[PDB]
């Protein structure tokens, strides 16, 4: 986040796994592998997409 | 020296949940939530470990200069919330504890102060000279919750009754002043030292496990302590946010669903 | 002496199960269904035990002189069964191996015999020219399942084509003949001698976890091996009915609900 120091705000990153329609509001999205970010306090964030497959390998 | 044989007659930082995580917390009475243990109990159990206990998110509302505050019923803002509901409305009987987060966040130039409550068997006060007379599509809103008012509006329709609840703001909603309401477990989210607020609330209940459905167990009441202001701007609105995990859940009693009617 | 280092170049009674009951068996390939092992896997998975682990019926067919076979697809039957189904529209991926059980009674001067095939991977044949042209909705019928044939009906549409399977009772349905069967997991309902049968059904798939909404781990295919009779009676008709248990499920990936569209 590249905002000034006195911008505050709180954002919501989400991962889902296929299967299901792609989400479209937050209430889907929260349903999945959420993380909630504060910008005031820090203003970088991390999220780790863990590996879930049927497949050993997928295809590139 | 007793005589009678009965004894009656004797003389007298991130905190990550399942999928979830949000990133100090106040535990209610010092107990932190537990399953049932061996020493109490009335079949096999049903205990879903990660696909119920998770944070879910509630929506969203605004608090501004004539806002009076909210409140909810808890497990009843969580019976559409994902397999949590399902689980609820297949079985008889159901235990949980709850963490409770509330967010709002602000600038240094912007003023007020929240209290946020934690209530065990919360009742409410009706509408109308009937008394007792609250219908059960009325008192379970759900995830929408209510809102409290600063006078008491007497019904006066006498053909179609609303049967509505009329919370008073300095009542507490049930014939209490609201300056001893810190009894109960609470917090303080004041905007000029914190954002946010975290409760975590043990199951409490005359008995080990009970009905979801007919009964609540836990109330949340949030009411603004001192009005919001900023600046010198005349109108002011800012969005606060609740969000619910469910803690060690049991459910029992499987069986066909249950489908409610509101409305 | 091998020469190059890769490998390749190297020249070559009542069973009781949850809350159900019911009152000899065959296991599939020798394999108890189990779960999966730590020395494979790709998340924490939920593993419901009493919630989903139980015998649910499907509904009632009929037997007679001119019925020809049925068969059914798992776990596409059992998408709409409690919380089983929720479990499967909640993950995008799922495990579980199944118990079968298949009943029909009848008296002493009735005869006949069905054969019930449990069968991996069963893939039916089209109804047209096309080539593997069939739709997701009539490839998944659910728990009415499907009826076989004894004869090849092409279908002569051009404008909307069925786009339907077009199984042949002697050529199995995939092209292969019907004595040959009995090469996979069977049994036998003999009127004169048993009313019953019972199969388990281990979890069988190239991978150990894969979704269970758009692949099928199993085929169920009942069939008259000998027509029904009754004294000299013209119309003779009993019931046959299905029951499955799923043993073993684990579930992961949980996210938002699924909702195919079935016409």
């Amino acid at each position: 986040f590249c905002g000034s120091m006195m911008a505050t705000g709180k954002i919501l990153v989400a991962y889902a796994p296929p299967g299901a329609q792609p989400p479209t509001s937050r209430k889907e999205a929260m349903l999945g592998t959420h993380v909630i970010w504060d910008l005031g306090l820090q203003s970088s964030c991390t999220m780790v997409v863990p590996w879930i497959s049927n497949v050993t390998y997928r295809q590139t | 020296i007793n005589y009678y044989k009965d004894s009656a007659s004797n003389a007298a930082l991130q905190l990550t949940i399942g999928n979830s995580t949000i990133t100090n917390s106040v535990v209610a009475y010092g107990r932190w939530p537990e399953f049932i243990r061996d020493d109490e109990a009335n079949d096999q159990p049903t205990e879903p470990d990660v696909a119920t206990c998770r944070f879910y998110t509630l929506d969203t509302v605004m608090w501004g200069k004539e806002s009076k505050g909210w409140w909810w019923k808890l497990p009843d803002a969580l019976r559409d919330m994902g397999l949590f509901g399902q689980n609820m409305y297949y079985h008889y009987l159901g235990r949980s504890g709850y963490t409770v987060h509330v967010q709002c966040n602000a600038s240094k130039f912007h003023q007020g102060a929240l209290g946020v409550f934690a209530i065990p068997e919360y009742c409410l006060a009706g509408d109308s000279d009937k008394q007792r007379y609250t219908s059960y599509a009325n008192a379970n809103p759900g995830e929408k919750g209510g809102k409290f008012y600063s006078q008491f509006n007497r019904d006066t329709a006498v053909t179609s009754p609303k049967r509505e609840f009329c919370p008073v703001d300095y009542l507490l909603g049930c014939g209490v002043l609201l300056g001893n309401a810190f009894v109960y477990p609470h917090q303080i989210i004041n905007l000029r030292t914190n954002n946010s607020a975290t409760i975590v609330l043990p199951y409490v209940n005359a008995m080990a496990i009970d009905s979801m459905v007919k009964h609540n167990n836990w109330g949340i009441a949030i009411l603004p302590l001192s009005p919001l202001d900023f600046a010198q701007e005349s109108s002011v609105e800012i969005p606060i946010t609740v969000t619910i995990a469910p803690m060690c859940s049991e459910f029992n009693g499987l069986r066909n669903v249950t489908a409610p009617k509101f409305q």
